[PDB]
RNA sequence: AGCCAGGAUGUUGGCUUAGAAGCAGCCAUCAUUUAAAGAAAGCGUAAUAGCUCACUGGUCGAGUCGGCCUGCGCGGAAGA
């Protein structure tokens, strides 16, 4: 399209299809003037001109004399045409080789088929906006397009897999089976799946099975549609595409067919969200009702995911894109209304002794006389490494001198788990500590645990500090792809954050960058990476081992409480 | 550019040139040492 | 530091050294390789002997004061970055081969090779025994 | 068929072959991968440097196929493991940078005098002799 | 002044050792290899390439280069 601007040129853009895409392409029309001067288009098969005409909006159009302003090149390119859709069978070869030009109307069955198995794609021009060319592409997704049972049929999983699980003849004949594309969301009945019926007859009130999700599904209300306009029809034929309103289960790209039809349809692949962002309501209690609205539209759009992590207390969006994201939060605003401000996520940090050993104890007088018993201990810390074991809680019980009751012996070590789970250095964790009782007090009469886990608690008081341990905040794996152009750039992105890298490494097809970046950092990594690649990059994160950092924010976020 | 009122050679490749009186620094590498007036 | 005194000093200084032994080269100032040139020059000073001077101070005047005293034809100008590699046992030794051989490739160009010649009018070279 | 033309240090000296991983993706331009990553260097890089470093050249030809005469026993490797102290510069000023000695010049000598050679065998021996003895520090030999 | 061009392959440095790259941090380390090798010049400096710190050889026919003192000038310098 847009061959009446400036820069237009349809030979220039086919070339580029080759050169960029890989696709071969055979021009069907070639195009009459200049970007201004677009009068209409060459068939390279009636050979005619559809000049189109300006006063109605291209309603009509006259076909002409193919003008000597574009006369020549025609005959190149009808040339390289017959050639091409020749190239299907030697039959029109034998003919095109005898020096005789085969039948158009072999040339566009030659065409329809050479389209089915990707051989060819036909290049056709025009400006709509310019109300022109459009009524020819129409006419030409008639001659080469696939129609339903112009191709082989839908193949199937059955019971786990079989010879011919699925060979559907598409037909009005065959068993239903359908795949819903999407899951659109209705404010009034709550759903719309669209579904288009690859083999099989399906009426208003039919029941159907969830291959893929196992259950019962009946089609309420099937309706045809114009985009939001909808019309209800009783029933849809093979080959239809139709809107299902009263289907509550169907996932986007989950297979909906009569029962003993296939389990399985090749639609089970989606992207991964890229960009993570968090949101809340004004009213600090409309999060259920922000909450719900968030999972209605995450199941219209599975790449649009809700998840709350426990580890902190905040709703997290991710989503494939800075808009997307922005596009699915003035939905809500909108729909299911509720207002709402996005921000950023929290930090997963933990900590760790760097080396510092000593014999730090604890001790208080339960006893005073009255009370009856009391527990002490005398600890020993030691870090493993940043990453040694599968057991952070790592531990080694050696206690002779003071030797707490028996009975509770080895069931000291799990109450005091309940430091290294979550905390002692500004409220996070501890990965890779090592706690050693060696010596201690008690008296084996009934040593009071309850009671005694405060000299475990201050003995871990005590013995964080003077063993000082570190922070080590989350970093992972990122891998990037992008051309073989932007890598000075992007790693130069990468080196502002405190990205280290991991591969020398070049694709064939662009460069495979391996960088390790931390997990707080890389807030909206992905549009940084579109602006900076010309929006032709991928990448990952791989939650790899977290390492160490000097931040002024892990003192603030605790001295926020202050002492 | 700059008016400052003492033009100097901000770099290497700066050139004082004294087109009108006026004494001028430009430079061929680095268009921000471009200054008017000595 | 190639002023007029060093000049008259390193006239005779370099006469001497192609004066008591074999053939000296030269090698001009085309294109020198991060391999080819570099490591080839390497070579010339191992297998050539530790004694060539493969700088040049080849001024037409200044060969002409020095060089010219014997071996004359020095003196007429040369377009030469002169690598001057000499030969210690008999003339035509590895270094006149490796110059002779680098003047079309191994190297940028090795400015023909003439070399010095006392009888100065061999087209030939040195074989003229049929042996 | 061309000279290296993709300088890019960042390979840990010797060690595992082509060590991209902690070298850092940020020398990414050559395109070496699983099938040129264990032709040569994997099947010559025994008596060279075998724990130390022996800095590889970034070569990559358009024979179709990795091949070159590849240097000597690396003077890096050699001053630094005939040496016992690895140290070098950064600490040569202030304590031991390495051992240098008369005897690990000539073992230099003796040993990376066959494809990394200068104006001399003698001459590549005197290089290794500086990359062994401008460490900062030297043991008296 | 104007013109014919040449800087490592011990050298991710023996390096703060995951290099920070034949010209990031960095110590210093001609490192023969020289019309040349600095482990640092603007390019990618975190990295090639193709112009290239530095340096010189080749050209080419009379002056050239920077300072210091001094005279007289120039800008700085816009009001009812
Ligand atoms: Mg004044
Ligand atoms: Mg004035
Ligand atoms: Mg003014
Ligand atoms: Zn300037």
């Amino acid at each position: 399209n847009k061959m009446d601007r400036m820069g237009a040129n349809f030979l220039k853009v086919v070339n580029q299809i080759k050169t960029r895409l890989g696709a071969n392409p055979v021009p069907l029309q070639l195009a009459i003037g200049a970007e201004e001067h677009f009068t209409g288009v060459v068939d390279l098969v009636k050979m005619k001109a559809i000049n189109w005409n300006d006063a109605d909006q291209g309603v009509t159009f006259e076909y002409e004399d193919i003008p000597a302003d574009m006369v020549e090149l025609a005959n190149e390119w009808h040339q390289n045409l017959i050639e091409s859709a020749a190239e299907a069978s030697e039959e029109l070869m034998e003919k095109y080789l005898g020096g005789e030009e085969l039948t158009e109307a072999e040339i566009k069955g030659a065409l329809r088929q050479r389209v089915l198995n990707n051989e060819i794609i036909l290049v056709t021009c025009g400006s709509a906006f310019k109300n022109k060319g459009v009524q020819a592409m129409l006419d030409a997704v008639i001659d080469y397009l696939p129609s339903p049972v112009d191709v082989p049929a839908i193949n199937g999983i059955l019971d786990d897999g079989k010879d011919t699980p699925a060979e559907r003849h598409a037909s009005d004949d065959e068993p239903f089976s359908a795949l819903a594309f999407k899951i659109a969301t209705d404010p009034f009945v709550g759903n719309l799946t669209f579904f288009r019926v690859y083999s099989g007859v399906v009426n208003s009130g039919d029941t159907v099975l969830n291959s893929v999700k196992a259950a019962r599904e009946r089609f309420g209300r099937i309706v045809q549609m114009h985009a939001n306009k909808r019309e209800e029809i009783k029933e849809v034929r093979a080959g239809d595409i139709a809107a299902a309103i009263g289907l509550k289960d169907v996932t986007t790209g989950d297979t909906l067919c009569d029962p003993d039809a296939p389990i399985i349809l090749e639609r089970m692949e989606f992207p991964e969200p890229v960009i993570s962002i968090a949101v809340e309501p004004k009213t600090k209690a409309d999060q259920e009702k922000m909450g719900l609205a968030l999972g209605r539209l995450a199941k219209e759009d599975p790449s649009f995911r809700v998840w709350t992590d426990e580890e902190s207390n905040q709703t997290i969006i991710a989503g494939m894109g800075e808009l997307h994201l922005d596009i699915i939060v003035d939905r809500m605003k909108r729909e299911f209304n509720v207002e709402a401000n996005v921000g950023k996520p929290q930090v997963a940090y933990r900590e760790t002794i760097r080396q510092k050993v000593t014999d730090v104890e604890g001790k208080h007088a339960k006893q005073s006389g009255g009370r009856g018993q009391y527990g002490h201990v005398v600890i020993d810390m030691y870090p493993l490494e940043p990453g040694s074991n599968p057991k952070g809680y790592e531990f080694i019980n050696d206690i002779k001198g003071g030797v707490i009751p028996g009975e509770y012996i080895p069931a000291v070590d799990k109450g005091i788990q309940e430091q290294l789970k979550a905390g002692p250095l500004a409220g996070y964790p501890v990965v890779d500590m090592g706690i050693r009782l060696h010596f201690g007090s008690y008296h084996d009469v009934d040593s009071s645990e309850l009671a005694f886990k405060l000299a475990a608690s201050i003995a871990f008081k005590e013995g964080f500090k003077k063993a000082k341990p570190v922070l080590l905040e989350p970093i992972m794996k990122v891998e990037v792809e992008t051309p073989e152009e932007n890598t000075g750039d992007v790693i130069g992105d990468l080196s502002r954050r405190r990205g280290m890298l991991k591969g020398q490494e070049s694709e064939v097809t662009g460069v495979k960058i391996h960088a390790e970046v931390p997990l707080s950092e890389m807030f909206g990594y992905a549009t940084q990476l579109r602006s900076l690649t010309k929006g032709r990059a991928s990448y990952t994160m791989e939650f790899l081992k977290y390492d160490e950092a000097p931040s002024n924010v892990a003192q603030a976020v605790i001295e926020a409480r202050g002492k | 550019m700059k008016v400052r009122a003492s033009v100097k050679k901000l770099c290497r490749n700066c050139k004082i040139v004294k087109r009108d009186g006026v004494i001028r620094v430009i430079c061929s590498a680095e268009p921000k040492h471009k200054q008017r007036q000595g | 530091m190639a002023l007029n005194l060093q000049d008259k000093q390193a006239i005779v200084a370099e006469v001497s050294e192609v004066a008591k032994g074999a053939l000296s080269a030269v090698v001009a100032d085309s294109r020198g390789v991060t391999v080819d040139k570099m490591t080839e020059l390497r070579k010339a000073g191992r297998e050539a002997g530790v004694y060539m001077r493969v700088v040049r101070n080849t001024l037409l005047r200044r060969a002409v004061e020095g060089t010219p005293f014997e071996c004359l034809k020095d003196a007429f100008v040369g377009p030469t970055l002169i690598a001057y590699s000499m030969e210690h046992p008999g003339a035509a030794a590895r270094l006149f081969k490796e110059f002779a051989k680098a003047n079309a490739k191994f190297e940028v160009k090795a400015a023909a090779f003439e070399g010095e010649l006392i009888p100065a009018s061999q087209i030939d070279r040195l074989a003229t025994l049929p042996t | 068929a061309k000279k290296v033309q993709a300088y890019v240090k960042l390979q840990v000296a010797a060690g595992m072959a082509n060590p991209s991983p902690p070298v850092g993706p940020a020398l990414g331009q050559q395109g070496v991968n699983i099938m040129e990553f264990c032709k040569a260097f994997n099947a010559k890089t025994d008596s060279i440097e075998k724990g130390l470093p022996i800095p590889v050249v970034i070569t990559v030809y358009a024979d179709r196929s990795f091949t070159f005469v590849t240097k000597t026993p690396p003077a890096a490797v050699l001053l630094k493991k005939a040496a016992g102290i690895k140290s070098g510069s950064g600490k040569p000023n202030k304590d031991k940078v390495g051992k240098i000695s008369r005897a690990q010049l000539q073992e230099i000598a003796q040993t990376k005098a066959a494809d990394m050679t200068g104006a001399d065998i003698e001459a590549m021996t005197r290089s290794i002799e500086g990359t062994a003895r401008s460490m900062g520090l030297v043991v008296e030999d």
